[PDB]
């Protein structure tokens, strides 16, 4: 809890980021400048902000659990919280809001190694084939 | 105590490069799919 990280979309290869004008958006690898792409899992939505955690040179202690634990995604730089637009399959746009909503809890479901392999193969193949198609068009 | 490298461990090969009077850290990488060569 409190550890900064980046969320990379496997299929597109782009990193989640927060621009002030158009909230959440995916950005290329060369424009992920940590300030806008840093996100954090929070146990509770209350403004604790303990911070000042010392990094441990080891595997650490397991804190966040798959499925059971309820997470709250918070932008590191701005402190904003991930929440839904609540107005329109489901197609509910995700926005940054300072106080969020009553139900912003997020569960985590791990993917299989085969599934992750297939997703990264898909992204590499679409990149290479788009390059080939553009070369043929040229 | 000083930690050691066991077999079943995940590691990254890292090196340093001195270019235009600065030091840059580079990790060995490879794609495996559609490209067998290794880059940094």
């Amino acid at each position: 809890w409190g550890q900064p990280f980046r969320l990379r979309h496997v299929t597109t290869g782009k990193y989640l980021s927060l621009m002030e004008d158009k909230n959440l958006l995916l950005m290329d690898k060369e424009k992920a400048d940590v300030k806008s792409t840093a996100f954090t899992f929070r146990s509770s939505k209350e403004k604790l902000d303990v911070g000042v955690r010392k990094e441990v040179d080891g595997m650490g202690t397991s804190e966040i659990k798959y499925g059971d634990s309820v997470c709250y995604i918070q932008h590191v730089d701005t402190g904003l919280w991930l929440t839904y637009q609540s107005v329109d399959s489901i197609q509910r746009k995700a926005i940054m809001h300072h106080e969020g909503h009553m139900d912003d809890g997020i569960s985590l479901s791990r993917s299989q190694h085969e599934e992750s392999r297939t997703a990264r193969v898909i992204r590499s193949t679409v990149f290479l084939f788009n390059r080939f198609i553009r070369g043929l068009d040229a | 105590e000083i930690q050691f490298l066991r077999t079943d461990d995940e590691v990254v090969l890292q090196c340093t490069a001195t270019i235009h009077k600065e030091q840059q850290k580079l990790c060995l990488a490879a794609e495996g799919f559609g490209n067998r060569l290794c880059f940094l």
